[PDB]
RNA sequence: GGGGGGAUGUCCGGGUCGCCCUGGGCACCUCUCCCGGCAGCCUUCGCGGGCAGCCGUAGUCCCGGUUCAUACGUCGCCGC
């Protein structure tokens, strides 16, 4: 296998500005009611900079992002509330979990509720006042009477109601005097007491009811450099009814909440702090500010209310802008997304005892085809599709032409203000199809020189977008939830092919069996949205996998009298233990005209599918889970996609590299050990002791050890039925590797992206606090 | 600049530069080799700028 | 320390004696004890033990391994006979290798004890709360709290006086005062030579430093001029206790050595001064 | 004239020693910077492999964890690489063969 | 955009604009993203940004 | 770095011509002991000594790819 590794394409990262889980905390329950919260969709919404809302699903620390619905150009995501409502019972005792709505604003007079099923926008909802800048859902005591708080710019605690599917400007509680006064965060004490901070150096009390004002608490002045009015970023409320609130100066401040009085200012930061996180029970307070710095605090023994640094670290490498926490189903986790694009979890309960974990900034998609026949690799993002073509092999230079090697060939610009959601390019490269959440564009290449192939039928925009290895069918995922395809006639002439895409055929996906409470409650139809769309290498068959585990697959059938219909084999699919996360066919071909489609999930369970005999294959029933390999049983990071070699598969996450050897069988990360939903235990330099011992026996020989805490018929004849795989951890920002031509021989497209200075924006110092 | 060879730290205090603060200590260092009174210092700053 | 044998208190001293190299013991006499010379034994311990203090009274006594902390309470109220003078002992494993610590008693009697660990590496880690955490098999997660000021080895830590400020001293030739109650820091930064080590006063009002050049200041607080200043010969001594940052393997690791004779002269007109 | 070629060939001797170095490590395998020409480049500059020791704070020197080797090895790549591996590699012998874009 | 009014000197015609905001997002404010930066970067002033470079 | 060996790839006299070898050039893997450093555990008050040692190189599950900087007491104008 030959590498040709790729830096140049400038993948642009963009700051995170709101995290938000779906729960902050779950009910603790046993493991005899474990059963209970197995259909409680926990899912964590993370808002860009570029406007980019996508979900991530925690995954009992699998950390697996979904779908990525893309905001236009000069649109950005400020703040993200979810909206979750309580359990609702049935009438025979069965539970209706709470329908979850996301809202965001997007520094405007708007506030938006996203459809995560339709993946876009669902309604808007504005008044008449200035830019609303921070916003919070009411906490429950009302029961469907639920309403939205937000402040902003010109100082009108504007008011919006939420009930029945509905998003619409109620009132206006009250405004503030001064018109300089601007409302940056907001955090409810109690169903009724709304705590606002301002920029006039003031934190708020409002009560939402009469609209009226408790107390206006005050801090001072900055006496660390100018500007006299101090800011206060960033409020929230502890369970006990006090009031964390961090601002201008770095400091923390402990407000008591019988007496909107200050009770503790904890000088913690340099610069100012930006985001704060409070644990589930009370216990514990994250702070993140903009000298890239997180601080710890717990309580301090003795006195009431008096809380202290335990330790502060510089996790980022930009500010922090935005974090949020959950605690349940066994993981305490809190996500700090900043402004170098990589969200990082740490550990709430065993912090200072396990490792963070950074999530990758790259999307888990890999955003990088090729049309290997005509070495064309190709990536896109904002509105833009790059191009380029590799002129020459890797045999040929075994320095002075590595530079003109590459060539940066085409840069296509989509008309509109709308996003690239997904592409796809035919194996020769001559046609090109780009899916914006608008329209569905298909562009015909000559080497350039490019024609736009006029659409029809269309115009509601998709997600995923395939094209034929025959460039016959062209397949894409409208509204997430409804797969269509279309022919596509290609006509020779005298100047050369043309291109005639025919009216969209939309093929019907099949009923599955899912309780009616489960459909009502948790997201909703969410988990219906197709994440891959796989052609076979002939195009005979079809296959699309969506979020909830289902694969669904179609044949072909000719006499234009071709046709697509439902595998009779497709029932026999089934539901997978977790997402797909790669779903591709094998391109050799078999000997019994059947194919076999490879699916990796989530959860590492790499199996191979007989889809026409509706059952997996004998090497995938000699070979489980408990049989792979404990380097690819313990990565931690999701397998980003394949690349196909002849009997070998070679897998890509986003720092491993893998090669399984399909033909054969097989024969450090404790296993045992249960942590939180971030990284693994500790074990040379932490703060928490690790070897506590206790001593009877005063010659001390005699010691003790104090913990520290709060198929076996099956495998005979799977065996009566009747090694090459190797990892490297030595390409470490992965985002997309490709196949290129020119156990047979394969050139290859490894594209990575280390993330620069350059890159992420530029620090802020004034006289004091510049760094070392 | 004796001040910045005596504690150990005249790398350090030109290692971080670009091209236009490059070009104003290399002038100043063309400028004031002449004078033997701070030959040594000069000379010295415009090895650590060379390397 | 003053403890109670039967109603006479008395002093017992707490000696830690090696019997190997990377292990000691602690061993207590009274005074008849030691004209006798066999001393009660405490707790043999096995990784090169550092250094023994108690709490007032003889209650808590803490002994210091390299790495670990050994805290060792009293077993029975009010110590009725000789014969039963027993100290359980919880030993745990600091995260630093401790060059000092300094422990408060949270109070007649003894509530709990507050545990400042200076650690090799510059750190002090407050442990805040021990006889309540180890009191209770199974324990809960235990967490000291980090300060990091000093570059070098933390020479010196010690409480202040009613427990609010936590002051120390190393080789930056600054006293630094921890607030503790915010989260701020205050220091008198320019000394002559390195702090090497502080006593708080029986009241709170004086500090007592021994700078690392041969000196001891008594400093007043707050108005913070030597009220008594004592200095000696200042000359290059062969240490007996070699150094406190190097225990961790710097780039020039301090040797006690003399390399040249030391420059003085006597001088004339005035012959009982040495300039040196 | 002996001052003049004494500077000019005792530098160019000593590029000529660190080169040698650096292009029998690059030639091992441990993939740094080298000069391909015949010609002299503008800095005098080899790059040296990275040390196993790394300075903490406040003076202490501690070992170099792989994975900080590993980050510094990805920086000393360039923005073009053919990285060729081998079925000796796969079976876990040999060493790859990098071939890197001149800068 | 949106077609400029064209007045005729006492009555203004113009056309309605709406658009722009389909179902995607609606366009972020410059102003106001531009305030909540200045509320950041009070009288601080950037780091030298690259390296060798004009 | 040397002393040395087993094995990789190679041209010039070459050999019945093949296993390669001797003569010259050699680059690498592995073994071996001395060189420079680092830790443990016994001995002695220390000085030193003894025992079985790891490192001198390469890319990681996550991850130390971190933690770390030196005050107040008072400011302004003009003169020698």
């Amino acid at each position: 296998m030959d590498i040709h590794r790729c830096r140049f394409v400038r993948y642009p990262a963009s700051a995170i500005n709101a995290v938000a889980f779906t729960h902050s905390a779950l009910p603790v329950v046993s493991s005899s009611k474990k059963y209970l919260q197995k259909n409680i969709q926990v899912r964590l919404a993370i808002g860009r900079a570029n406007g980019d809302i996508e979900i991530w699903n925690p995954l009992n620390g699998g950390w697996y992002q979904e779908v990525i619905i893309p905001g236009g150009k000069d649109r950005s995501v400020d703040g993200l509330v979810w909206v979750t409502d309580p359990d609702e019972e049935m009438a025979d005792g069965k539970i209706i979990h709470g329908k979850s709505r996301l809202f965001s604003i997007g520094y405007t007079t708007t506030i938006t509720e996203w459809d995560l099923e339709k993946a876009r926008a669902k309604k808007h909802a504005s008044g008449q006042h200035g830019e609303i800048w921070c916003f919070g859902v009411q906490p429950l005591p009302a029961a469907q009477n639920r309403k939205l708080v937000a402040g902003t710019v010109d100082g009108n605690l504007v008011l919006y109601s939420i009930e029945d599917g509905d998003l619409k400007f109620q009132k206006t509680l009250t405004r503030t005097p001064s018109k300089k006064t601007k409302f940056v965060s907001i955090a409810f004490q109690s169903h009724n007491i709304v705590i606002v901070g301002c920029s006039n150096s003031t934190i708020c009390a409002y009560d939402v009811r009469t609209g009226t004002m408790l107390r206006q608490m005050t801090l001072g002045t900055d006496l660390t450099g100018g500007s006299k009015n101090i800011i206060v970023w960033a409020v929230k409320c502890l369970p006990n009814g006090d009031i964390v609130s961090g601002d201008s100066t770095g400091q923390v401040c402990i407000w008591d909440g019988k007496t909107y009085t200050q009770a503790q200012r904890i000088q913690s930061h340099t610069q100012d702090v930006l985001c704060l996180s409070v644990s589930a029970d009370g216990s514990k307070i994250i702070s993140g500010g903009m000298d890239r710095r997180t601080a710890v605090y717990e309580p301090m023994a003795g006195q009431s209310g008096r809380w202290s640094k335990v330790f502060h670290r510089r996790y980022h490498q930009h500010d922090v802008k935005a974090m949020a926490s959950f605690e349940g189903k066994g993981m305490s986790v809190v996500v700090s997304g900043g402004s170098d694009a990589s969200p990082i979890v740490l550990p709430l309960r065993a912090l200072g005892k396990e490792f963070h974990r950074t999530l990758p900034h790259l999307p888990q998609h890999p955003t990088v085809l090729s049309a290997p026949k005509a070495r064309y690799i190709l990536s896109w993002w904002e509105n833009e599709i790059r191009i380029w073509h590799l002129l020459n092999s890797a045999q040929q230079f075994l320095p002075l032409n590595l530079r003109k090697n590459r060539k940066f060939l085409a840069q296509v610009l989509i008309k509109g203000a709308s996003h690239i959601t997904s592409a796809s390019i035919s194996e020769d490269g001559t046609l090109l199809a780009a899916s914006t959440p608008t329209d569905v564009k298909v562009f015909h290449l000559d080497p350039l020189y490019i024609k736009k192939v006029n659409m029809t039928g269309t115009g509601l925009g998709a997600t995923r977008v395939q094209i034929s290895p025959d460039k016959r069918w062209i397949c894409w995922a409208e509204e997430g939830s409804k797969v269509m395809i279309s022919r596509v006639h290609a006509t020779e002439s005298a100047d050369g092919i043309s291109y005639t895409v025919s009216v969209p055929h939309k093929l019907h996906r099949l009923r599955r069996q899912i309780p009616k409470h489960i459909l009502l409650g948790g997201l909703g139809s969410y988990d219906r949205n197709v994440s891959q769309i796989a052609f076979s290498a002939d195009s005979r068959m079809l296959s699309v996998a969506d979020l909830a585990g289902y694969i669904d697959t179609w044949v072909l059938r000719g006499p234009a009298g071709e046709r697509w219909a439902r595998n009779p084999k497709a029932a026999m699919i089934p539901k997978l233990s977790a997402a797909p996360v790669v779903l591709s066919f094998s391109p050799t071909p078999r000997d019994d005209g059947d194919y076999d489609l490879l699916v990796v999930t989530t959860l590492k369970q790499l199996l191979i599918f007989n889809p026409l005999r509706g059952m997996l294959s004998e090497w995938s029933r000699r070979n489980t889970y408990p049989k792979l390999p404990e380097p690819f049983r313990d990565t931690r990071d999701q397998v980003k996609g394949i690349v196909w070699q002849g009997q070998r598969a070679w897998f890509y996450g986003v720092a491993s590299l893998f090669m399984f050897d399909l033909s054969q069988d097989f024969s450090k990360r404790k296993r045992g050990a249960h942590e939180s939903g971030a990284g693994s235990k500790i074990e040379k330099h932490s703060l928490v002791p690790q070897r506590i011992r206790a001593a009877s026996a005063p010659d001390g020989t005699k010691w003790e050890d104090i913990e520290m805490v709060d198929g076996s018929e099956l495998q005979r004849l799977r065996e009566e039925n009747r090694a090459k795989w190797w990892h490297t951890y030595q390409f470490r920002p992965i985002m997309g590797i490709v196949p290129i031509e020119g156990i047979p021989p394969l050139e290859v497209a490894l594209i990575e992206r280390p993330l620069s200075e350059d890159d992420l924006p530029e620090r802020y110092f004034a006289e004091g606090e510049w760094e070392r | 600049l004796t001040a910045l060879r005596h504690r150990s730290a005249l790398r350090e205090a030109l290692q971080g530069r670009d091209e236009l603060s490059v070009i104003n200590i290399l002038r100043w260092a063309g400028k004031y080799v002449a004078d033997p009174r701070y030959r040594s210092i000069c000379v010295d700053v415009a090895f650590h700028l060379i390397d | 320390d003053a403890i109670e044998v039967a109603g006479k208190v008395d002093d017992v001293l707490l000696t830690l004696n090696r019997l190997t190299k990377s292990s000691a013991q602690i061993i207590a006499y009274n005074s008849k004890m030691l004209a006798t010379k066999t001393g009660k034994l405490l707790h043999t311990y096995d990784e090169s033990p550092q250094s023994l203090r108690s709490v007032a009274g003889g209650r808590a006594i803490v002994a210091a391994a390299k790495e670990a902390l050994h805290i060792g309470i009293l077993k029975t109220k009010k110590l009725a006979s000789w014969e039963e003078l027993a100290y359980r002992f919880v030993s745990f494993d600091v995260p630093d290798i401790i060059s000092t610590f300094d422990i408060r008693p949270i109070i007649a009697e003894l509530q709990d004890i507050d545990v400042a660990v200076g650690g090799a590496r510059g750190a002090i880690y407050v442990y805040s709360n021990l006889l309540a955490h180890l009191h209770t098999l199974r324990v809960g997660t235990i967490q000291p709290r980090k300060y990091h000021w000093h570059r070098r080895a933390v020479h010196s830590v010690k409480w202040s006086g009613d427990g609010n400020y936590l002051i120390s001293g190393g080789y930056e030739t600054v006293l630094v005062l921890w607030q503790l109650d915010t989260g701020r820091v205050d220091f008198l930064p320019h000394l002559s030579a390195a702090i090497e080590n502080i006593v708080v006063s029986p009241k709170g009002s004086a500090y007592a430093l021994h700078l690392d050049d041969n000196s001891a200041m008594v400093l007043s607080t707050a108005e913070m001029k030597p009220s008594m200043y004592v200095s000696g010969i200042q000359s290059l001594v062969l240490g007996d206790r070699p150094s406190k940052d190097a225990l961790v393997r710097r780039v020039w690791r301090p040797i006690d050595e003399i390399a040249s004779p030391l420059v003085a002269t006597i001088s004339p007109q005035n012959p009982s001064h040495m300039f040196l | 004239e002996a001052v003049r070629l004494k500077g000019v060939i005792a530098e160019a001797a000593n590029y000529a020693k660190r080169a040698r170095r650096a292009l029998a490590d690059s030639a091992k395998g441990k993939a740094m910077t080298v000069h391909m020409s015949a010609e002299l480049p503008l800095g005098l500059k080899t790059d040296n492999k990275i040390s196993t020791e790394r300075v903490r704070s406040g003076g202490e020197i501690v070992a170099r964890s792989s994975r900080q080797i590993g980050h510094f090895i990805s920086k000393r790549r360039g923005i073009y690489s053919i990285h060729r591996i081998s079925e000796e590699m796969l079976l876990g012998a040999a060493g790859p063969t990098v071939v890197q874009e001149a800068r | 955009k949106n077609p400029k009014d064209k007045r005729v000197g006492s009555t203004a015609y113009r056309v309605v604009s709406n658009g722009g905001d389909p179902r995607l997002a609606p366009k972020a404010k410059k102003q106001s993203l531009n305030l909540k930066q200045a509320l950041l970067r009070r009288d601080r002033v950037a780091k030298p940004r690259g390296g060798f470079f004009v």
